RNA sequence: UCUUCUG
């Protein structure tokens, strides 16, 4: 249930019903590269750069497509090296 | 640089640079010779 | 291509 | 954040796991210090996993916030998911 | 290499403006000429010019040192006689 | 144009940015093999050698790497490249310098790829997720590719001439990730459907349930080469069910070996009687069946579809939940093994001796022809005296065809029935069926009884002539064999005619094929670009890319689908 | 916990045939005698071929193929060869090796047939079971085929050209009586030709206390192996690998001890 | 002279027609081959109905 | 060159108008078996186009009875757009109506 | 060029695509073959 | 093209018996007999002489490439 | 073009062990014995023998994987009894019994014919 | 008889002459489901077999002729008017339909090793080379010899020893990849010598030249045309199919001693799954297996026209049973490795099995740093071009699923295109950079100091580069 | 740019 619950919810967010198409994804407020990877592609380009939209870069697209790394699981997160923890314990090497 | 020939079957000695036509028939059709070399080949 | 209510 | 407050999960994720284990196999493999004794254990990953348990790896994640603050555990605050 | 790297946290899109290609496009005074090639191979004011971009795989651009691997191309403007409509 | 090039698919927006032709991948024919473990896959040794995996230069690793390095790139466990401090890479194939060859701590030696390194799987079309699982590597000498059978479900993958893609990480990080997140150990429950992906499959599901069966006693020296298979076998040999007059183990008894550690599980053998449960013998059941493990022991019951395949509460999807994904690879391997090699000792066949059936059985399913004939031939009578009355709903032709198709139905499943009673216990036909491992009881029916009626549209077969099916019959001829009904059986033969609308059928069935594909690609893809980017965020809300909260917790109560179980409330059915 | 003492009947002996019974004998042992046979029985048969001229329909490859399939009298030849591993000397010599050559031209109009008969062998001994004829190639008029082979001693492990036998024929208990198959309908199966049963009960009634004794045998050979000499040379054979195990056993025993 | 038309292999027109086998076996074309096609430079194309 | 071209593209047409040129004429031979080469001689083509999912012009028709082989279709993308003719089938010549 | 050896022939290669020092190995040049890519009638048209 | 040397199966050297083979077809044994005759008792050897397909005669015919 | 070498299956390359012998941790007096380059034919001999024997508690021979040549061998013995000296006795009473053997059938050769 | 149609005005010839020529070919068509019959009608064109009497003279790209060809046990009768029996495509074989060690599992064959070395299925593969003499050139003359490194300074370092004066190799001289078949040379204008142009084997084609042909074309430049000959014995890989529309890989190969042996002695050269059967109900697979059985005992090729009426699967069980074996077909089988015998009987008898085209060797290809494309900078495409496998769409969606951020990242940025750009801090667009001269400088803003390094993909250099061809400005800000 | 196969 919690697969056809998600695409229900995604549809129905906004409160307009929002069709799994080119003309209902692509009208929501996401950002114009994203909207670049599905359908409307240059369409959606020239609008963008006419209006003077900018990406937010949030997107798993998006930061595919500039080749770094995804927003996604394993990249939501950022490590830090810790130097107490360095110094303490038997370094070996 | 043996050529045999497709109509007559008679060796002809061409040179580089040289019409490809086997004399005492003309055909323009010609095979290179087995080379000299030999090859093992395993009966399996 | 066993009825009309299975398969053709 | 302060240190007070966190509301993220005590339990390190799938995801950090992952992560962290491969981020501390690549540190071992360019010779950073290992922590642990290492019973005869070449591979980096391997002996990153006896780091792991033994709790003695020195990252700590930095969860982000959907609100852009950010709550900084130690891979030893964190439960292992195991 | 000295200038340190960055991740693009933001893409902003807009329409160029023509003083900025003017100043922006390494072709000075436009694509004068229709043929590409002139002293035999290049033909500066032309369609292939040696600063816009690298030729034969062996030769550098004349802005940057690419050899065909560190240019990133460099743009050139034509300056329309009249105005045209953009599609 | 620009825009031509950045707007179709394989332009630089799709076709070059959002998938890309890669390096470090390899493909060949897939052909099977059940030695190997779930997790391992068999790679040829020119795939394995042209691929390289770099390795940073520790103190802890620099001799094994130096002898690498020495070996070079044609000995097969060799190093292809050696990559300095500075970023030179010095190509071991053409000659380098004696001093090249040195290494020192930060070098990076390209090693060939070698046994137990760690890859990614792949087959198109990737639908799911399970269709990407990543591999532990085992080196075998002939080309082509060798996956575990069990392996081949998530895939959808037969060896018919299929192929698979092999992708090699090449950094410690994305082993690690793969290692961690997309093993096949890991991906054994689908969130999907919250079943496990993975079940005995084919030889093996149909030797498990002879060997399961009561009537399999084993003697001292089987038992000796079945536990030698066993991987996690204590080395204590179980105690024979029958100890005298000779000592006789069970099929179940050595079953019990291979059940990991102490899962309960209770589940229904496919043949099982529907009254058994009430009536007496309710626990020590006639037929064997109602499979019931306790502490890690087959206690009674014939092993399944049900019980080892691909369903919730199977005994692969409660290993999984309970004893870890390590001891359920363990234990999937483990069946195949000792089962695969007690088939040889059994053995499975099919003959033409199951399709044939008793002579009894072949006079009645004719006579349930003949009458069934008969009453279709009363229905087209009363239709042309018009004394039919229409279905409320239905014109009289609709209601025609509807009471003739009732009446060949009918008749169809009566004669599988017959032919399904005459199968006896040898039956291999019975048996692939009983087990589940391929096949139904409609192909059995088909097989013996009858192939069934033609339907083409959903209808009888049409008029395709003026008024006729085919030139041989007469005009306006509605009887069964005019329309499609094809009496014979396979092993029977189809008349002519019967041949013809047998194509006809089967001709729709490839069109429908060839059309789902398509446009059940094109939904896939727009389901996935609609909801890309919605993740769980660490406030554990479900929000997209514009931090817009599409649920405030993931599936109403913030729990992932693979966890999850069947079960029963018990206070919402009672009176009270 | 020792052997059992086996005893062997010969009930046929021909030239391409032996028949024979070992009783009082394990199934393990049987069957791995009527495996030695197939597998493990040394046998010279053609294994390099260097084609001089080759104008045949067939390509070379083929040529070489078929006459490496060509049976080779190896009858006592074999045990005096050395495999070609261990001799010491380069390549071929005389001692691990027989030398075949075979030159036909076909210069009549009839096509001419190039047979087994044409091969003509250096070594006496091994001749290619001529004393029809095996055909090697059809060679019409204007073609030549001019070949040079040598033959090395070999078992069929390696390959098929060195199996010495045609069919091993191994059947023990004729009549079902340890229920080993378990026929679903008795009465149709034919009997067997070792049945010892009366025509009207189908199977022998179960003997629990029964295992698989009294193997029968059917040896036929390609004429490469004397089918006496195919048995005694596969027991002797079998012998030496137990052997060979039994020392490099106790080598490692001494040594980690 | 107007031209030259492509012929279809053992059609009427062309040179194998009418030819006993042992002919064609002389000229290197196969008694068995079924003919039909066209050799345009070189390759033979068939013309799909 | 008109007949060669037309052949040798494939392309049925002129060269310089492609605009009405039917493309799928004129294939080379199949030559693996004897079976391809016989069966690629005996073919037809039907002109509706592969992209199109529409499934009537793909179905068996009661009329293909005798003069179109039933079993023997690509599988693929072109199922039943792509015949081949029976055993016996001879298509006409054509003769003057006069 | 090879910067170790002065007037160094560096040999072609078909697998990686790249030049390098036959005498020590070392790749001069990483990736630098790619795919390395009627003038008769008429003129530049 | 030509008679194989030891059928596939079992390994009898069945090359020989082609030529006999025609010719005690040529005889007016029946299939069967003349497989009898020439000793082929497993239907695996059978198979080999009776469905042979003997191709070299076919490509004999063509002249030699080198006279 | 990755086929094997014929030759691979029987012939031990250069610092293979024919026999390795590593003891069974999991169970007393047991040895888990490893054969390079032999297949069915001496394991099945092998086993068998040793099952005959009765202070052979278990006994079973394993082919890790038919592309590879190898046999592994777990012999488990009584206390007083060592896996390796049944092996070794396994191996000398499969002579004996082949060399009986070989005997008559070199006198039931030498009978059948002229007899 | 009773009254049907009293006024019949013509009559069917044969009804299986409704069926093509391909489907001709398929043993009891009626007893098979029809997807199947569909199936085998399109596997019978890609089997291998002699296509043509005069394939020697022919030289043909991708020709494959049997070693040695059987005409089918159990025959159709129109097949005598396809000429099958003179060409056959395929091999009798003796088939079980068993399960035996796991490895014919799915749709996979069990082939006897001892067989295949007896010439069980093995085949020989022609590929010509064709290359043209060209002097169309006004300055560039591409003739015919053999390159030399020092004269020539364009060169690769494949072996060229093989090529004789000619250019051209010899045959009789064994082929391995990477070889130079024909040496041809452009003459280099020089605008101020030689730009190799030999061309090369494919790779792993391992095979002996056959034939070597020097002509003049249609245009009259010489032509020279190379055959090269490989044979291939059937690998665990290669693709066999019977009739009836089971196709399937060889598993694995076990030799005659491994293999299931009858009483007789008879090991089957293929073992076939038993659960490939039911779900398709290829019942004339299984008598074919019968006929063929009774076909080879008897000694007449078996009936199996389509529609006949006269062979039932009762006679020909009974005609079986008249020769000794099991009426059905079925025989008692002995496992291989143990003897023991197989407690179920196998179901064994004579089966055409054809052998397809489609085989192993020529269907591997591996990729590591390999070339790329010039115009996105990405590995190329295609096993000639030694190009990557695409990592596409669907598969970074299920990556994306996985949550593996960075095996995503590295198999679509830093395995395919990795590339580095200078971008501009005050304005997004890219700025001129030269690393040798140590001076970044970006035009526009006459701003030197605010330029940044950013790590793109070289393909999406090029979307952004055309972006701004077509006045779109995709500035790429850092902050 | 085409056609033909493989899933
Ligand atoms: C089982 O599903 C598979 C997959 O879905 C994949 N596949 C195949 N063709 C296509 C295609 O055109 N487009 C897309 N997207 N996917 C495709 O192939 C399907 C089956 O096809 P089949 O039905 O022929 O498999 P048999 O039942 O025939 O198997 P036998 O007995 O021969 O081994
Ligand atoms: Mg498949
Ligand atoms: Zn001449
Ligand atoms: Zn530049
Ligand atoms: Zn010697
Ligand atoms: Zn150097
Ligand atoms: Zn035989
Ligand atoms: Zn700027």
């Amino acid at each position: 249930y919690r697969h056809l619950a998600l695409l229900c919810d995604t549809m129905t967010c906004r409160g307009h019903l929002m069709a799994i198409t080119r003309h209902g994804v692509n009208r929501q407020d996401t950002g114009p590269l994203m909207k670049c990877s599905f359908e409307e592609t240059v369409d959606v380009l020239m609008e963008a750069a006419a209006h003077g939209e900018s990406d937010p870069m949030k997107g798993v697209s998006e930061n595919i497509m500039l080749g770094q790394l995804a927003p996604a699981g394993t990249g939501c997160f950022d490590l830090l090296l810790d130097a107490e923890k360095c110094k303490y314990g038997m370094e070996i090497p | 640089m043996i050529y045999i020939c497709g109509e007559c079957h008679t060796e002809n000695e061409i040179k580089s640079r040289d019409p490809i036509r086997c004399r005492e028939c003309g055909y323009r059709i010609m095979y290179k010779k087995r080379t000299k070399r030999l090859v093992v080949f395993d009966a399996r | 291509i066993w009825g009309i209510g299975c398969n053709p | 954040q302060a240190n007070q407050k966190r509301i993220t999960t005590p339990y390190m994720t799938k995801y950090e796991r992952a992560r962290v284990l491969g981020t501390r196999a690549l540190q071992i493999a360019m010779c950073a210090p290992v922590m642990v004794e290492l019973e005869g254990e070449t591979d980096p990953l391997l002996i990153a996993m006896k780091e792991l348990k033994a709790r003695k790896i020195p990252i700590i994640i930095r969860r982000y916030l959907p609100d852009g603050s950010y709550e900084d555990w130690g891979v030893d605050e964190l439960i292992i998911s195991d | 290499s000295a200038c340190p790297l960055r991740t693009i946290k933001r893409v902003q899109f807009g329409v160029l403006s023509p003083d900025e290609l003017k100043r922006m496009s390494v072709t000075e005074g436009g694509i004068k000429y229709p043929e590409t090639t002139e002293g035999g191979r290049p033909k500066l004011g032309g369609l292939m010019d040696p600063r816009q971009g690298v030729i034969e795989r062996t030769g550098r651009c004349q802005t940057c040192a690419g050899n065909m691997t560190e240019c990133p191309g460099h743009f050139g403007h034509i300056e329309l006689a009249k105005p045209v409509f953009h599609v | 144009s620009l825009k031509q090039r950045l707007k179709g698919k394989e332009g630089r927006v799709r076709g070059n940015l959002m998938g890309k032709r890669v390096d470090f991948s390899a493909r060949t024919v897939i052909t099977p093999d059940p030695n190997l473990s779930i997790d391992q896959v068999g790679v040829p040794r020119s795939i394995a050698a042209n691929m390289t995996f770099a390795e940073i230069v520790t103190p802890f690793n620099i001799d094994r790497l130096q002898e690498l390095v020495r070996r070079g790139n044609s000995q097969y466990p060799g190093a292809k490249y050696i990559i300095r401090d500075n970023g030179d890479r010095i190509d071991l194939r053409f000659h380098p310098k004696p001093s090249d060859l040195h290494l020192q701590t930060g070098y990076k030696v390209e090693r060939h790829m070698c046994d137990g390194d760690i890859v990614i799987f792949n087959r198109q079309p990737t639908l799911h997720k399970m269709s990407m699982m990543g591999h532990r590597v085992r080196i075998l000498p002939w080309s082509t590719f060798r996956l575990n059978l069990s392996v081949t479900t998530p895939y959808n993958a037969d060896f018919d001439g299929d192929e698979m893609n092999l992708h090699l990480p090449q950094s410690l990080e994305t082993r690690a990730e793969i290692q961690e997140l997309a093993m096949v150990p890991r991906m054994i429950v689908t969130p999907q459907s919250n079943r496990p992906v993975m079940g005995i499959v084919q030889d093996t599901l149909t030797a498990v349930r002879k060997f399961t069966k009561r009537d399999v006693f084993l003697e001292r020296g089987e038992v000796m080469n079945l536990l030698m298979f066993l991987s996690t076998w204590d080395g204590k040999v179980p105690q024979p069910a029958i100890l005298k007059p000779r000592p006789l183990w069970t099929g179940k008894q050595i079953f019990s070996l291979i059940i990991p550690g102490h899962i309960n599980c209770i589940r229904t053998h496919s043949t099982h009687p529907d009254d058994e449960d009430s009536g007496p013998y309710k626990h020590i059941s006639p037929g064997d069946t109602k499979v019931v493990v306790e502490n890690g022991e087959l206690i009674m019951g014939i092993l399944c579809k049900k019980s080892l395949g691909t369903s919730a509460g199977s005994l692969v999807h409660i290993s999984y939940l309970e004893m870890g994904h390590d001891i359920t690879r363990l234990f999937y391997s483990n069946i195949q093994t000792v089962i695969n090699n007690w088939l040889l000792i059994e053995g499975h066949t099919i003959g033409i001796g199951d399709s044939i059936a008793d002579s009894k059985t072949y006079q009645d399913i004719q006579n349930t022809i003949k009458k069934a004939k008969q009453d279709v031939i009363e229905v087209i009578e009363k239709a042309h005296n018009n004394e039919l009355e229409p279905t409320p709903g239905n014109t009289l032709r609709q209601t025609f065809e509807n009471q003739v198709n009732r009446i060949l139905n009918d008749a169809r499943d009566k004669t599988g029935s017959s032919a399904q009673k005459s199968l006896s216990e040898y039956n291999n036909f019975k048996s692939m069926v009983v087990s589940g491992a391929k096949g139904s009881k409609i192909n059995i029916s088909q097989v013996i009884a009858v192939v069934g009626q033609q339907n083409v549209e959903g209808k009888r077969i049409p008029f395709g002539f003026k008024h006729r099916t085919l030139p041989h019959f007469i005009k306006d001829d509605y009887g069964p064999e005019s329309r499609g009904f094809v009496e014979n059986s396979y092993l029977a033969g189809l008349t002519p005619t019967e041949f013809f609308f047998h194509a006809m059928g089967g001709r729709e069935g490839l069109i429908d094929t060839a059309v789902k594909t398509a446009e059940t690609g094109y939904i896939q893809r727009r389901l996935i670009k609609s909801m890309e980017s919605v993740m769980v965020k660490y406030d554990a809300t479900v929000r997209n890319s514009i931090n817009q909260v599409v649920q405030l917790r993931y599936g109403e109560d913030g729990l992932a689908g693979e966890s999850v179980e069947f079960q029963n409330l018990a206070t919402l059915k009672p009176s009270n | 916990p020792y052997a059992n003492q086996p005893t062997v009947r010969i009930t046929e002996l021909t030239d391409e045939n032996v028949k024979f019974i070992i009783e009082n004998t394990d199934l393990a042992v049987a069957n791995s005698i009527r495996r030695v046979f197939i597998a493990e029985v040394p046998i010279i048969a053609i294994d390099w071929v260097q084609i001089d001229a080759n104008s045949s329909v067939l390509h070379d490859e083929f040529i070489a193929h078929r006459l490496g399939l060509i049976p080779l009298t190896s009858d006592d030849i074999v045990d005096k060869l050395q495999y070609s591993r261990d001799c010491t000397c380069e390549e071929f010599c005389p001692e691990c090796s027989v030398e075949f050559t075979l030159d036909v031209r076909c210069n009549e109009d009839q096509t001419r047939h190039v047979t087994s008969r044409d091969l003509i062998s250096n070594s006496p001994r091994v001749i290619p079971v001529t004393s029809d004829d095996i055909l090697i190639v059809k060679l019409r008029k204007g073609q030549e085929l001019r070949l040079r082979a040598y033959a090395k001693k070999g078992f069929g492990k390696e390959h098929a050209k060195w199996n010495p036998t045609a069919g091993v024929a191994f059947e023990y208990d004729p009549d079902n009586a340890l229920r080993h198959t378990v026929y679903p309908k008795p009465e149709e199966w034919p009997k067997s030709e070792y049945s010892e049963l009366d025509e009207d009960e189908s199977q022998a009634p179960y003997d629990p206390n029964g295992k698989p004794e009294r193997f029968y045998y059917n040896v036929e050979s390609c004429g490469s192996l004397r089918p006496e000499t195919i048995v005694l040379s596969a027991l002797s054979g079998l012998k030496k690998k137990l052997s060979d195990l039994q020392t490099q056993l106790s080598h490692e025993i001494q040594s980690d001890v | 002279f107007i031209g030259k038309i492509p012929i279809m292999l053992r059609s009427t027109y062309c040179l194998l027609n009418g030819l006993t086998d042992r002919d064609l076996c002389e000229l290197n074309e196969c008694p068995l081959d079924p003919g039909g096609y066209f050799i345009i430079n070189g390759s033979e194309k068939v013309l799909i109905a | 060159d008109g007949l060669k071209y037309s052949l040798a593209t494939g392309n049925w047409g002129d060269q310089k108008k492609a605009h009405q040129a039917r493309a799928g004429v004129s294939q080379v031979l199949n030559r693996l078996t004897f079976a391809s080469t016989l069966s690629h001689l005996r073919r037809l083509n039907s002109p509706i186009g592969r992209d199109g999912k529409l499934a009537k012009p793909r179905q068996l028709h009661n009329t293909l009875w005798g003069m179109v082989c039933p079993a023997e279709t690509p599988e693929g993308h072109a199922v039943g757009l792509v015949k081949n003719l029976a055993l016996m089938a001879y298509i006409s010549v054509g003769s003057q109506p006069s | 060029t090879c910067p170790n050896h002065p007037d160094a022939i560096l040999v072609e290669d078909y697998r990686a695509g790249d030049m390098i020092c036959p005498e020590c190995g070392l790749v001069v040049g990483d990736r630098v073959i790619d795919v390395g890519s009627n003038p008769l009638l008429s003129d530049g048209d | 093209m030509i008679i194989p040397v030891r059928c596939f199966t079992c390994g009898k050297i069945v090359g020989n018996k082609w030529e006999a083979y025609l010719g005690l077809l040529q005889a007016e044994y029946t299939e069967g007999d003349a497989l009898d005759a020439l000793g082929l008792k497993r239907y695996c050897c059978r198979r080999m002489l009776l469905a042979h397909v003997d191709l070299i005669e076919k490509l004999l015919n063509y002249a030699p490439l080198e006279k | 073009m990755n086929a094997p070498p014929a030759f691979e299956s029987f012939l031990l390359f250069e610092g293979e062990k024919k026999i390795t012998i590593n003891k069974d941790t999991k169970v007393p007096n047991a040895c888990l014995f490893t054969i390079n380059k032999e297949d069915h034919t001496l394991g099945n001999i092998i086993k068998s023998q040793l099952l005959k024997d009765p202070q052979v508690l278990f006994a079973g021979y394993k082919v890790p994987h038919p592309l590879e040549h190898k046999i592994i061998i777990r012999v488990q013995t009584t206390p007083d009894y060592s896996p390796q000296e049944a092996f070794t006795n396994a191996i000398t009473d499969l002579i004996s019994e082949l060399s009986l053997l070989e005997e008559r059938f070199r006198v039931a050769i030498k009978d059948k014919q002229e007899g | 008889e009773v009254a049907y149609c009293s006024t019949y005005t013509h009559c069917e010839i044969h009804p299986s002459m409704i069926l093509g020529v391909c489907a001709s070919i398929i043993p009891f068509p009626d007893h098979n489901q029809s997807p199947r019959n569909t199936y085998q009608s399109a596997m019978g064109k890609q089997a291998m077999g002699v296509y043509i009497t005069n394939f020697h003279v022919r030289m043909d790209t991708l020709a494959h002729v049997l070693y040695y060809p059987q005409k089918p046990l159990v025959t159709t009768r129109s097949m005598e008017y396809l000429r099958f029996r003179e060409l056959p495509a395929g091999i009798n074989s003796i088939v079980a339909i068993a399960s035996y060690t796991g490895y014919n599992q799915e749709d996979s064959v069990i082939m006897n090793r001892s067989a295949v070395d007896r010439g069980f299925f093995r085949s020989v593969f022609y590929r010509s080379y064709k290359e043209q003499e060209s002097k169309k050139g006004f300055d560039q003359e591409e003739v015919f010899e053999k390159p030399t490194r020092e004269t020539c300074q364009g060169m690769r370092h494949a072996i060229y020893d093989k090529l004789d004066d000619d250019g051209l190799i010899a045959p009789g001289v064994r082929v391995s990849g990477d070889d130079v078949i024909i040496g041809k040379t452009v003459t280099l204008p020089e605008n101020e010598t030689k730009r190799d142009c030999s061309t090369f084997l494919r790779t792993s084609e391992t095979g002996i030249v056959d034939q070597v042909m020097v002509t003049l074309n249609q245009e009259g430049y010489k032509f020279c045309k190379i055959r090269v000959r490989s044979v291939r014995i059937p690998q665990i890989g290669d693709k066999f199919a019977s009739r009836h529309g089971q196709k399937g890989t060889c598993g694995i190969q076990y030799r005659q001693e491994d293999m299931p042996f009858t009483c007789e002695g008879i090991t089957p050269d293929i073992i076939i799954n038993p659960h490939a059967i039911p779900s398709r109900m290829t019942i004339g697979h299984l008598i074919e297996c019968l006929q063929g059985k009774v076909s080879a005992n008897k000694g007449e090729i078996g009936d199996a026209t389509p529609f006949n009426d006269a062979v039932n699967v009762q006679k020909i069980s009974n005609l079986l049973s008249d020769y000794g074996y099991h009426l059905r077909g079925n025989e008692v089988l002995y496992n291989g490795f143990t003897g023991r015998k197989i407690t179920s009987q196998i179901f064994i008898g004579p089966t055409y099995y054809q052998r397809l085209k489609h085989m192993v060797d020529d269907k591997i290809h591996s990729r590591a740093r390999g070339p790329i494309q010039i115009l996105n900078r990405q590995p190329m495409e295609g096993r000639s071009r030694d190009g990557g496998l695409r990592f596409g769409e669907m598969e970074r969606d299920c990556q994306i699923a996985h949550g593996a951020a960075q095996f995503l990242r590295e198999r679509l940025f830093e395995a395919s295109d990795p590339y580095q750009v200078h971008v501009c801090n005050l304005c997004g667009i890219m700025a001129i950079a030269n690393t040798r001269t140590h001076t970044y400088e970006c035009r526009g803003c006459r701003n030197k100091t605010q330029i940044s390094l950013v790590r793109m993909p070289y393909a999406c250099k090029l979307l952004f580069q055309e972006l701004m061809s077509m006045s779109i400005a995709p500035r790429m800000m850092s902050v």
